[PDB]
């Protein structure tokens, strides 16, 4: 997941 | 090359590496056209409305209700040309990754990471777990079960929410018990994200427009790293998080980041996982590998006709690098376990891939996205296996000019700005  | 054939979406199905298939989502679905690009690895050029029956709606919720970092387009990847481009884009990224020693190492570990055959109820028989397979329609119209390790599929409703998805088990935590499971990576080579060259700007939610573009090969590699963890069943439970205390903006909102993400990014981020917890995990997974070695020692019969018990026992001896004594009893050796565990968790990291690709990239996972761009990496005049966007012998070769969206503006179309939306 890329995240914020 | 990693992908021996240059597939075209419109190539006629053959029921072998180009076929209509169904996934074990425990639900009903119309078959979708898939392409096997390498042993154990398939690509499905479709939006993912299959792995999660509750996420089969590509249409964007009410405008007055949208996640700061999200992008919707129900029409993306709905036409044959788009699917053809998606296939070629994903293929090119696998080649770019494979062209580096680190990528070759990671992809080899992934291919060898066959999900464990722990689906039997009798501890004396070795049986595969059906959700680690896909149903392939053969030339005669019948379905045949094929085991696979990885599937690259289009994103679901939120186009930029790339992630590893896999089918769980009624009792076993396949991604955390050493077993492993088939991984479905929601991913798109048609978009990328903008970040900022200055650390103080990149880690600030109020600054920057996204001058530099992330090389999509890094983004895919990031997901493949997660896949590697999950295929070897050593992913860290998402409940274990780092209560960010190194960024005032993350802090003032109590934002937490899973250890699994910090591990995957690597570099200094991996250090936020203290020694105590790090050892706890290592010991936990070491015991899990022991259970696997044990289960294999008990197995005296194999289910199915696909392969021999001898073959499968060896398949897992190699996956987990187990040891074998005089009698033929498998056991886990501490040195070999630590080496494999370390390889999967410390050698394969986003930060290390950046070093190999020689690209500019976020310096930490603890930042704030700036924007999302539409791109087209298929044409060699835009992106190559060897240089990504920074094409050699051109004005884009130096100083990451190819990733500079202001200099190489013809290769990027900003679709949405995220700065200030946080
Ligand atoms: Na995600
Ligand atoms: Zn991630």
């Amino acid at each position: 997941c890329r995240g914020c | 090359p990693f992908v021996n054939k240059q597939f075209n979406y419109k190539d006629p199905v053959n029921g072998v590496d180009i076929a209509y298939i169904k996934i074990p989502n425990a639900g009903q679905m119309q078959p979708v056209k898939a392409f096997k690009i390498h042993n154990k690895i398939w690509v499905i050029p479709e939006r993912d409305t299959f792995t999660n029956p509750e996420e089969g709606d590509l249409n964007p919720p009410p405008e007055a209700k949208q996640v700061p970092v999200s992008y919707y387009d129900s029409t993306y990847l709905s036409t044959d040309n788009e699917k053809d481009n998606y296939l070629k884009g994903v293929t090119k990224l696998f080649e770019r990754i494979y062209s580096t020693d680190l990528g070759r190492m990671l992809l080899t570990s992934i291919v060898r990471g066959i999900p464990f055959w722990g689906g039997s109820t009798i501890d004396t028989e070795l049986k595969v777990i059906d959700t680690n397979c896909i149903n392939v329609i053969q030339p005669d119209g019948s379905y045949r079960s094929e085991e696979l390790n990885l599937v690259i599929i289009g994103p679901s409703a939120d186009i930029i929410q790339f992630e590893c998805k896999s089918f769980g088990h009624e009792v076993l935590n396949l991604t955390r018990n050493g077993y492993g499971s088939t991984q479905y990576i929601r991913f798109s080579p048609d978009f990328t994200f903008g970040f900022e060259e200055s650390l103080e700007v990149d880690t600030n939610p109020l600054l920057g427009a996204g001058k530099f573009a992330t090389d999509p090969a890094v983004t895919l590699a990031h997901e493949l790293i997660h896949a590697g963890h999950r295929l070897y069943g050593i992913a860290i439970n998402p409940n274990r998080v780092f209560k960010v205390n190194t960024n005032a903006y993350y802090e003032m909102s109590g934002l937490e980041v899973s250890f699994e993400e910090l591990r995957t990014f690597g570099g200094h981020d991996a250090k936020f996982i203290d020694s105590l917890q790090e050892n706890e995990f290592r010991l936990y997974y070491y015991n899990k590998f022991k259970d696997i070695a044990s289960t294999l020692n008990k197995a005296k019969s194999i289910v199915g006709t696909t392969a021999s018990l001898q073959y499968m026992k060896n398949v897992f001896k190699e996956k987990y690098l187990l040891s074998e004594d005089t009698s033929g009893k498998f056991s886990v050796d501490k040195l070999k376990f630590d080496k494999l565990y370390k390889m999967l968790t410390e050698i394969y990291t986003e930060d290390n891939f950046v070093k190999f690709f020689k690209v500019l990239n976020r310096k930490t996972y603890l930042n704030f996205d700036k924007a999302v761009f539409k791109i087209n990496i298929v044409p060699k005049v835009n992106y190559t296996i060897y240089d990504g966007f920074n094409l050699r012998n051109t004005n884009l070769a130096a100083n990451f000019n190819g990733q500079n969206t202001e200099i190489n503006n013809m290769n990027f179309t900003k679709l949405k700005n995220f700065t200030g939306l946080f």
